[PDB]
């Protein structure tokens, strides 16, 4: 559609949804929010072990992989991108692409705040 | 993404907390709401991955050893061959068909095992050790394992007395020593197996005339034969009474290639009982060439990198390590001996051929079986 | 740390941000009035390339099915993957772009069937390239069927008269077998199937409308011009009004030859269905096996052996079975099938060649060395069979053809031995002649396939010896003399009669001792 | 043609 | 309970299971499919996904499309109710005759006897070949092999035997047509029809022979199981009625070339010349079923190809070792002309001992290997000579040789149709005296 | 192996005519006359149909 221009480019497959969340929070100007949310992310899967059961375990089902994550996320203030990228990322089991895809989107962050 | 700016995300750098004290208290009923479709964690047992064609993928069992019995739990045995970072690639010894993606595995915590002893002589095992011939479990026996180490250069002597084969053309012309490695190489339908068979006759008539030290306990390892012919061989092996003192290890076409692949080692691994307590062995491993494709389809399937006619690497260590087992002790080992007649069937006398090299480089010397002489009338045909 | 096992990212699918843009882009407050792009029947191209394109969507799209990309150009959805589609193109894959929309269309892969494909070029997709406008008086069937089974069939007694002497006398051909053409390039491939095809155009005229052969040449990766000149040569002969011509060429798309043999096979299942009789002739199998290696390599399909796929048997068994003869319930129509296969230095030990021919009822196997030798059509006749037997062979050319293939037999285990000339014995020197005279006899000129009775009587003028007299140098000539000066009353009452009567053994025993020979 | 050249060589090799 | 297709590559689905996976060897059908398409598990991908490979073709197969789970593998009837049918791989009837009667659904998949059901009774089988009856006699209850290339003889050889001991046989017998042309199976239809071994309409119990199927134009799927539906339907007479049954199959070839067809796209690397690296042990899982136990007996005849004359191939070397009677047909014998083209330095038997035919049938056997071994080492001499140098010593030799080896071919009735010559059926005895 | 001396008369006859026009079909070249030195030949049809 019309998306705003990323302040540098990057990699591919981890980097390019970092992209695409940076793409998506400036066009609704919540840059540092979704940035905040994501560094609570990575502490919460060091809190818990049943959180970072649903990224490494192999055994979960698809449909309590994303029924959990939706069912945690159903409130809490938490954003309307970052609620759509659990969910994303729950499905195809990718919710380990978190911590590289909150590292790209630091070095999106430090670019047009240079 | 790198790693220098991947490892500064342990320290926590959130600075504000709208989501972590929301859902800490909404997490656990969260997760307790779908408690039966679970399955616990496994860390010490193992969940099968994936499994097919003879190969189970295991997630888990964290402390399996290389090349380990694992024990699947619908109680099929397993082996642990390649220990990956995610997964255990283990072997199944027997029908896959019965494994699920998430059973659960069991480590045993033992290498390979086979029953050696004297209560196995006589007794018609498959590649396990298990018996086939239903006369009951094996007693009188004890556990050891199928990969012990050959033994060294110092505990070797020198193959200085004969073994008698009763063959006419392999006692004049190419004759075999107490501890020799000695292939029987040819193209099929030339009397590879009457060659094996006349040696243990032979042995059987030479038993009840020698006293009792120089006396050869023979071992018939029938790898990928049918099922009949290694009945009409327990059956000639009967009817001759050699069955006093032979072993028959038989890991047929029908089981598992991990159990044809392990049959040779069970059958020296039983045959070296003889060999390690002053008495002599002879083993003869029957078709050693279906061991290499029964070894060759458990590593493609387990995606070691192949080499030249598909076969692995380790294809040449794999004859080896069994074939240099075959040795003549020193007298303060004991001086016991075992000699081995492993059979390479070439494919219209092409033994230039990748595991013809193989063994032809480890054994000390060929018997040639000729198919233009097996019909010139010359039976055997002794090239 | 309990960080380290979300260290690498274990990725499930190549094609993640086409899912997470799914969801992250109608987030917007400003994107969700249907802001999003559909993926049930139609697809967005995630890559093109070397022409096959992974297609993102397309959710209800079946295996095989035929779609088409917005720019024109159809395709055929053939790897169904979890997240992509792969889709082979049917055209340049240049005028297709990373993004554009692909719409499926509910059908497997189509053709033109019916009368309106007689005296038409097309191509493998049955588009016609001749330019005499398009096709008319046809109907849509489709492109893979089901090859008929076990009760629909009947066996195969009558004959397929080739007019080549070689393969009508020694390897004979049943309306409803399939024949392979196996030899190196430059040895008679071309010719024996045209020679065939003008042979079908030549009986169909003495025959009622029952007995007709309908022929289609199929043209898999030869060049237009090729194509022109059998087109020329079809339409000169007059055998247009028979043949469909389906040429998928060497400039068309990998896809297109690959579906060129099916096509032309669907168009003459049409004359096999109801009751008439075809002649599909797929020139050079070779090339479409080769059309399909490149169109499974790109598709990332696991190469084999001399890097050709698994189902490659698969794709020539499925294509030729369809070549039956029907049973009389079903109208008893019947197909004749020709594959060409061309080998490199007479390997038929090479994968596709052994493929055919243990598919094939027959082989017609030609070899240069023969060709070159003056023997043309260059017919190895010891390799050289038809499985068939005498079932469907002509009698009359079955009552000498057994002796022609004994005398042949006797004249190859006595060759090897000729360079001793000084070894006069006169008991195999009397086979080493005849074998000679009956070695150039079989010779023949080509596109000029002569009738079944002419060549049936010019047999039994060898076989008995009325041409002992004359020198091996000049029985080419004498053949054409002895069917020029022989009366030609016998020709149509071996033609009705079917067979060397005994009213016509002793009255042409003596019609072929009142004619004068180029031989003394 | 693999199997020409073996078989020639015996061919040639008993000549 | 229903799982749902994910991904169709050729003859090899990936159907997604939410919960509770069928078996490996399980059958599925397709829901929604035009005709009945079933897919056989082949093996657990590991995301709640079996990969299969399908009996029928997959055209039209969408994702997302339904798949039950039957339970159990593919189930064919079996009993006296199949005696005068044609079956599918699928056990559905093809001959258009009806449904076929159920003595039991028995699915197609099980381990062969154990060791200790098996039957060490070397006993003979005369054929009325006198090269099969004279140089590689036949056991009766033992897997005979008819090695050939394409164009040899080895259908022709499999429909003489047909007529000569399935004509006149106690037991009923199988034919599995694995994988070969429709036009020879019809033929063989028709043949049986005509001689009465299959009867129509309601004289069909006293019929002798089940055909089943699975021919090339089918994928390879079908043609990888028509041979275990086969001996499934002798199975049962083997082990529930307990009688002797013949298992006539036409190019056991085409089963390891249809696993070969699917193997890389199981996720196979591939093995050596074109194969599976599991080449020997489906070979070996099929072979080994074959078997006289303690109940019956099932005295097989497997038409094996070879591809290009190459028995080095390792698709027809692994299955020389699970047969008992090996006849190697050649394309060299057949350009003399002579048929049956069997080698008679390459044929052998384990009832070729003197222990189980008789010191006169051995010594004849290889007196006649002797002569024409003999023959063999003097052709190079002769082809380069013409026989003028052995002074009547080995002259007599190449001329008993000659005459042997025209003796060895016989007209087959079956080679009535093509050729005009009636066909022989020479005893044993009569063989063995005229040799 | 054997040489010339084995054939027939019709083959040695044979041998003699092939040799001479396998090196009939020789020809030297006028672009290969640089490092040969014989002058390069146009032979007509005609010319070539009637010497053959
Ligand atoms: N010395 C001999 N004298 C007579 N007959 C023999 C002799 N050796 C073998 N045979 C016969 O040859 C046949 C094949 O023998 P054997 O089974 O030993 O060969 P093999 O190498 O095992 O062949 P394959 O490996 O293909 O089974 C047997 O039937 C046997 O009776
Ligand atoms: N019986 C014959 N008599 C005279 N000339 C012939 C005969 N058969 C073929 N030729 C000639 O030999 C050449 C062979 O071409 P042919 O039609 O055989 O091609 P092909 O082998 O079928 O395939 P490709 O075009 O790849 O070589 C042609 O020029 C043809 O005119
Ligand atoms: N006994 C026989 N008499 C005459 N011809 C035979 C005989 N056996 C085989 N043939 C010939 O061998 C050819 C191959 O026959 P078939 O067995 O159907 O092929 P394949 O061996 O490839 O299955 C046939 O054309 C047939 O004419
Ligand atoms: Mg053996
Ligand atoms: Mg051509
Ligand atoms: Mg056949």
């Amino acid at each position: 559609l019309k998306l705003p221009t990323a302040p540098l480019q990057l990699s591919g497959t981890s980097a390019q949804i970092a992209t695409l969340l940076w793409q998506v929070a400036a066009k609704e100007n919540q840059l540092d929010k979704v940035q905040d949310e994501l560094y609570q992310f990575i502490e919460l899967f060091k809190q818990h072990s049943e959180l970072r059961r649903l990224a490494t375990d192999p055994f979960v089902p698809t449909l309590v992989r994303t029924k959990i994550i939706s069912s945690v996320l159903k409130d809490s203030g938490a954003s309307e991108i970052t609620k759509k990228l659990f969910e994303a990322l729950a499905d195809e089991g990718a919710l380990s692409a978190l911590l590289e895809v909150t590292v790209n989107y630091e070095e999106l962050m430090l670019a047009h705040k240079k | 993404a790198d790693a220098k700016a991947l490892d500064e995300l342990r320290k926590p750098k959130f600075s504000s907390k709208y989501l972590i004290q929301h859902v800490s208290q909404k997490l656990i009923p969260a997760v307790k709401e779908w408690e039966k479709s679970y399955q616990p964690p496994v860390i010490h047992l193992g969940r099968v991955l994936s499994v097919g064609d003879g190969i189970a993928r295991v997630y888990g069992l964290k402390s399996v050893q290389a090349g380990e019995l694992v024990c699947f739990d619908s109680g099929v045995k397993g082996m642990a061959l390649n220990l990956q970072a995610d997964h255990v690639g283990v072997v199944v010894f027997g029908n896959d068909s019965v494994i699920h993606q998430g059973d659960l595995v069991y480590r045993t915590g033992q290498i390979v095992n086979v029953p050696i002893g004297p209560g196995t002589l006589g007794r018609v095992t498959d590649g396990l050790g298990q018996p086939i011939d239903g006369k009951g479990p094996l007693t009188n026996v004890r556990s050891s394992l199928v990969e012990v180490k050959a033994p060294g250069i110092i505990a070797r002597q020198s193959v200085r007395e004969p073994l008698f084969t009763g063959v006419k053309a392999v006692d004049a012309l190419v004759p075999i020593g107490r501890g020799q490695r000695e292939l029987i190489i040819g193209d099929r339908q030339t009397g590879k197996t009457a060659v094996a068979i006349d040696a243990i006759i032979h042995q059987k008539n030479c038993n009840e005339q020698v006293p009792k030290a120089q006396r050869v306990y023979c071992v018939y390892v029938a790898v990928g034969q049918k099922r009949s012919t290694v009945a009409q061989l327990v059956k000639l092996f009967t009817q001759t009474g050699a069955m006093r003192y032979t072993i028959m290890v038989s890991a047929t076409a029908s089981d598992a290639a991990p159990l044809q692949f392990l049959a040779p080692y069970s059958g020296c691994a039983m045959a070296e009982y003889f060999r390690d307590t002053g008495k002599h062995g002879l083993i003869i491993y029957d078709d050693l060439s279906k061991q290499s494709v029964a070894y060759r389809q458990m590593s493609l399937l387990l995606r070691r990198p192949p080499g030249r006619e598909a076969f692995p690497g380790d294809v040449f260590y794999l004859h080896s390590r069994l074939l240099e087992r075959a040795a003549k002790l020193s007298k303060e080992l004991g001086g016991g001996s075992l000699t081995a007649f492993p059979v390479i069937e070439t494919q219209a006398g092409d033994v230039s051929a990748y595991i013809a090299t193989n063994v032809i480089s480890i054994t000390d010397g060929q018997i040639f079986l000729e198919t233009e002489l097996f019909y010139k009338g010359i039976r055997p045909a002794l090239n | 740390k309990a960080l380290d096992e979300l260290r690498k990212p274990k990725f499930s699918s190549k094609y993640l941000i086409q899912h997470v843009s799914q969801k992250l882009i109608p987030a917007v407050k400003e994107w969700e009035k249907s802001y999003q792009p559909p993926v049930i029947h139609l697809g967005r191209v995630l890559s093109v390339g070397d022409g096959i394109a992974r297609v993102y969507g397309l959710k209800s799209v079946q295996a095989g099915e035929l779609v088409c990309f917005d720019s024109g150009v159809k395709g055929m959805a053939l790897n169904l993957q979890a997240d992509h589609v792969g889709v082979v193109v049917f055209g340049n894959d240049s005028v297709i772009h990373q993004g554009d929309l692909v719409y499926r269309t509910g059908q497997i892969v189509n053709v033109p069937i019916g009368p309106g494909t007689l005296g038409r070029v097309t191509d493998g997709l049955g588009q016609p390239i001749d330019g005499k406008g398009p096709l008319t008086n046809v109907r849509s069937s489709l492109v893979e069927v089901k090859a008929p089974g076990i009760i629909a069939r009947q066996s195969v007694r009558e004959p397929l008269f080739t007019g080549v002497k070689a393969v009508d006398a020694l390897v004979p051909i049943g309306r409803g077998q399939r024949e392979l053409i196996i030899g190196d390039r430059q040895t008679g491939k071309t010719a024996v199937a045209i020679d065939a095809i003008i042979h079908q155009k030549n009986c169909n005229e003495q025959v009622p409308k029952a007995q007709r052969v309908y022929c289609v040449y199929v043209a898999v990766g030869q060049k237009r011009s090729t194509v022109a000149q059998l087109v020329k040569l079809f339409t000169q002969t007059g055998a247009m009004r028979y043949t469909i011509m389906v040429s998928a060429t060497a400039s068309d798309a990998a896809p297109l030859q690959f579906l060129a043999p099916y096509s032309g096979c669907a168009m003459a299942e049409y004359f096999r269905d109801t009751g008439k009789h075809g002649l599909i002739i797929y020139d050079d199998l070779s090339k479409q096996s080769v059309a399909y290696r490149q169109m499974s390599l790109l598709l990332r399909r696991p190469p084999g052996r001399e890097a050709f796929p698994g189902d490659v048997f698969y794709l020539h068994s499925r294509l030729l079975e369809r070549a039956a003869k029907l049973s009389k319930e079903l109208g008893g129509g019947s197909l004749t099938a020709f594959p060409v296969i061309e080998t490199q230095a007479g390997d038929v030990s090479a994968y596709i060649a052994t493929n055919v021919i243990s598919i094939t009822d027959g082989q017609i196997f030609l070899e240069t060395e023969l060709f070159y030798k003056g023997i043309r059509p260059a017919l190895n006749v010891g390799l050289s069979v038809s499985r068939v037997g005498s079932a469907a062979q002509f009698p009359g050319m079955k009552q000498v053809a057994g002796t022609l293939k004994l005398e042949l037999a006797q004249y190859r285990e006595v060759a090897a031995f000729a360079q001793f000339g000084s070894d006069l014995d006169a008991a195999t020197q009397y086979v080493l002649e005849r074998g000679a005279r009956l070695t150039e006899m079989l010779k023949q000129k080509q596109f000029a396939p002569i009738p079944i009775e002419r060549q049936t009587v010019a047999v039994y003028a060898a076989t008995k010896g009325f041409l002992d007299k004359v020198r091996v140098q000049d029985i080419v000539a004498a053949e054409e003399a002895v069917i020029s000066q022989v009366n030609p009353a016998v020709f149509k009452i071996l033609k009705a009669n079917g067979k060397i009567t005994p009213a016509l053994d002793a009255h042409l025993k003596a019609e072929l001792r009142k004619v004068k020979l180029p031989g003394a | 043609s693999n199997q020409a050249v073996k078989q020639r060589i015996r061919a040639i090799k008993n000549i | 309970d229903a799982g749902y297709v994910s991904q169709v590559i050729g003859p090899v689905v990936d159907v997604r299971f939410d919960g509770e996976l069928p078996s490996i060897l399980s059958s599925l059908e397709v829901e929604g499919h035009s005709v009945r398409l079933v897919l056989e598990v082949a093996q657990h991908m590991g995301d709640n996904t079996v990969r299969c490979i399908a009996m029928d073709s997959t055209d039209g197969l969408v994702r997302g499309q339904k798949v039950v789970d039957t339970g159990s593998p593919i189930k064919v009837p079996v009993g006296r109710g199949t005696l005068g049918r044609i079956m599918n791989v699928i056990g559905e009837p093809v001959d258009e005759q009806g449904p076929i009667d159920a003595a039991d659904i028995w699915s197609i998949h099980r381990e062969a006897p154990e060791f200790t059901e098996q039957s060490t009774e070397q006993e003979i089988l005369v054929t009325g070949i006198k090269v099969v009856d004279l140089l590689a006699p036949y056991q009766r209850g033992g897997k005979i092999g008819l090695f050939g290339g394409a164009g040899v003889g080895k259908t022709v050889l499999i429909m003489e035997l047909i007529n000569n001991v399935a004509k006149a046989h106690g037991g009923f017998s199988v034919f599995a047509g694995v994988g070969e042309r429709t036009r020879e199976g019809n033929d063989l239809y028709r043949e049986m029809i005509e001689s009465g071994v299959i009867k129509l309409g309601a004289e069909r119990g006293n019929s002798k022979c089940t055909l089943v199927y699975g021919q090339m134009n089918e994928p390879p799927g079908a043609r990888a199981r028509v041979a275990l539906t086969g001996l499934t339907v002798a199975e049962y007479f083997r082990d529930i009625e307990g009688q002797d049954v013949l298992l006539f199959v036409d190019n056991i070839f085409r089963f390891t070339q249809a696993n070969s067809e699917v193997s890389a796209l199981l996720g196979r690397i591939p093995s050596a010349v074109g194969y599976q690296p599991t080449l020997a042990t489906d070979l070996g899982g099929l072979q080994e079923r074959i078997t006289t136990t303690t109940k019956g007996s099932i005295t097989s005849v497997q038409a094996v190809y070879v591809p290009a004359d190459d028995l080095t191939d390792p698709a027809p070397a692994t299955t020389f070792a699970h047969l008992d009677a090996t006849t190697v047909l050649s394309r060299s014998i057949a350009e003399l002309g002579i048929y049956p083209a069997v080698d008679p330095l390459d044929s052998t038997s384990r009832m070729l001992n003197p222990n189980v035919i008789g010191a006169e049938h051995y010594n004849v056997a290889r007196g006649v290997q002797k002569v024409l071994q003999d023959y063999k080492n003097l052709q190079d001499i002769i082809a380069i000579l013409g026989m003028d140098e052995l002074s009547e010593e080995d002259k007599l030799t190449v001329a008993r040789a000659r005459k042997i080896q025209r003796f060895l071919s016989q007209p087959f009735q079956v080679a009535e149709v093509f050729t005009g010559t009636p066909g022989k059926y020479v005893d044993l005895a009569d063989t063995i005296s005229g040799f």
